[PDB]
């Protein structure tokens, strides 16, 4: 329940990731801080 | 060169240099692989059947 | 060896009044550097003794300045300008400038 | 055996015989003490440990009366409490191993006595060459 | 902050080999110091037995101790040991391990009564 003033310090991030097998990739999520992600450039 | 009139107590079970031989063979077995090819891309989905027999 | 003598051998202290011990060593304790390797101890019963004054002008860490010490030649002087109840024990004058190390006899001090 | 009569053979050959017989053969045990991409570190630490031990022994000798005389009479006496055996018996009766087992306790006081004796001899020689 | 604690017997037979051992904490043994043994017969004055040094001094004792005293230091265990061979019942005394430094015998041991009795 985030206010619009104080931004969320933790951003959830889902992404593709290679598994042990080279043919199969998985979708996995994690948490990160604001100080580790930038907005590459709707979505 | 032989030794005479000499009595020493031997103990092969608490002996050293067998530990050093084990460590030397392990480190040598490791040191003979670092030139060779890693098989990381081989981990892949295999479609296997029985051999024609 | 070095012979040590304390005078008086017993002095029951009057609280509020000073007391004194004159130490007499057999030999000259002044080393050629200019110092004096002489120390004072205070026997507590069944204990390691309490240490009052070493190297007469010097002070132990853990000793209040209500004591004093002086001396010339071989006649050195420990003085307590204000005795307390904590001054119980039997003192010692002990040299440290000559091997073998020696100690003294001591002054008996109790409540008067 | 083969080396009977002319009592010598290779190093550690006298180790079984008595210390009186072994005393005539000391040059080779002194000799076989120095000469002999990550394994080079093992070879190098073995070589420098060997020369460090040899230099420590030569320095322990050099602060005593003998630099390299290899047999050194000296000026410190012997407490008979230490050996407490018949003197000529041990040179026909004991091995060096058994003798080192005997005086294992009585060690490291002898070395300080040797250092005191050598420094006393040095100050006496300094006084002797000074007053002349 | 140095702390010396003796250990060993307090009751031995005469004509035997007496040996104590004082453990040292709070400082190091190999200092500018003489780790010393000093005794005191009961009701009487002190009696300095001898010392040993953490450097390379040869240990020097009181010649009244008749060459029966060997103080041996143990730098690998931070200790130093008194010896007294061929004791008598008149050698009953409080024993003290101490440390001569730039000041005179600052930290003692507590001092334990060795009462030699048959
Ligand atoms: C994880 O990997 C999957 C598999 O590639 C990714 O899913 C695919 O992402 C692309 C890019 O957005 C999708 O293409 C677009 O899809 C939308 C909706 O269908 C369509 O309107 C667009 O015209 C375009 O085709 C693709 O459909 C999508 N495939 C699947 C099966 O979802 C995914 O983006 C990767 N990342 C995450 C966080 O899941
Ligand atoms: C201390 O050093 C100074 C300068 O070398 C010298 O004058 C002085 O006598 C020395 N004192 C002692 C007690 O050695
Ligand atoms: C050497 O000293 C130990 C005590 O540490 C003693 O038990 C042993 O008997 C001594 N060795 C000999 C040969 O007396």
């Amino acid at each position: 329940n985030i206010t619009d003033d104080m931004r969320g310090e933790l951003k959830n991030c889902s992404f593709n990731m290679t598994t042990e097998l080279r043919d199969k990739k998985q979708k996995v999520y994690s948490l990160f801080y604001r100080l580790d992600v930038v907005q590459i450039n709707s979505n | 060169i032989h030794l005479e009139n000499v009595t020493e107590e031997f103990n092969m079970w608490k002996n050293n240099m067998v530990e050093q031989m084990h460590t030397d063979i392990i480190s040598l077995w490791d040191q003979s692989l670092k030139p060779c090819v890693k098989l990381t891309p081989l981990c892949v989905t295999l479609q296997c059947t029985n051999v024609t027999n | 060896d070095v012979v040590m003598t304390q005078s008086p051998l017993s002095l029951s202290i009057t609280p509020g009044q000073p007391a004194s011990i004159s130490c007499r060593s057999s030999q000259s304790l002044v080393h050629s550097d200019g110092k004096t390797y002489l120390s004072w101890y205070q026997q507590k019963p069944g204990q390691p003794p309490r240490l009052l004054i070493y190297q007469v002008s010097n002070w132990y860490s853990g000793v209040p300045d209500r004591f004093s010490g002086s001396g010339t030649g071989t006649n050195f002087t420990l003085k307590i300008s204000r005795v307390e109840a904590a001054d119980v024990g039997v003192y010692y004058c002990g040299q440290g400038v000559h091997l073998p190390r020696t100690f003294g006899q001591g002054t008996k001090v109790d409540i008067k | 055996a083969v080396g009977i009569g002319a009592v010598f053979l290779g190093f550690l050959g006298a180790a079984g015989s008595t210390m009186g017989a072994a005393s005539m053969t000391l040059t080779v045990q002194a000799r076989n003490l120095l000469s002999g991409t990550v394994w080079g570190i093992k070879q190098l630490q073995a070589r420098v440990l060997a020369v460090e031990r040899y230099l420590r022994d030569q320095q322990l000798l050099g602060i005593w009366g003998c630099s390299g005389k290899l047999i050194c009479c000296t000026n410190v006496p012997w407490n008979s409490s230490w050996s407490n055996r018949n003197l000529s018996e041990i040179w026909d009766n004991m091995t060096w191993l058994q003798w080192d087992k005997e005086i294992s306790n009585y060690t490291q006081i002898i070395y300080g006595l040797l250092e005191e004796s050598q420094n006393q001899q040095e100050k006496n020689e300094q006084d002797l060459l000074a007053l002349d | 902050q140095v702390q010396l604690v003796e250990s060993g017997p307090g009751l031995v037979r005469p004509s035997e080999t007496l040996s104590l051992t004082c453990a040292v904490s709070g400082a190091s043994i190999r200092t500018k110091a003489w780790w010393s043994w000093i005794r005191q017969p009961p009701g009487k004055g002190l009696e300095w037995i001898g010392y040993v040094s953490g450097g390379w001094d040869l240990p020097n004792y009181n010649p009244s101790l008749k060459n029966r005293v060997i103080i041996l230091k143990d730098t690998s265990l931070n200790q130093f040991s008194l010896r007294l061979t061929s004791v008598t019942a008149a050698d009953t005394a409080l024993y003290y391990c101490a440390r001569e430094g730039p000041e005179d015998f600052d930290v003692w041991g507590p001092g334990f009564l060795v009462t030699v009795s048959s």
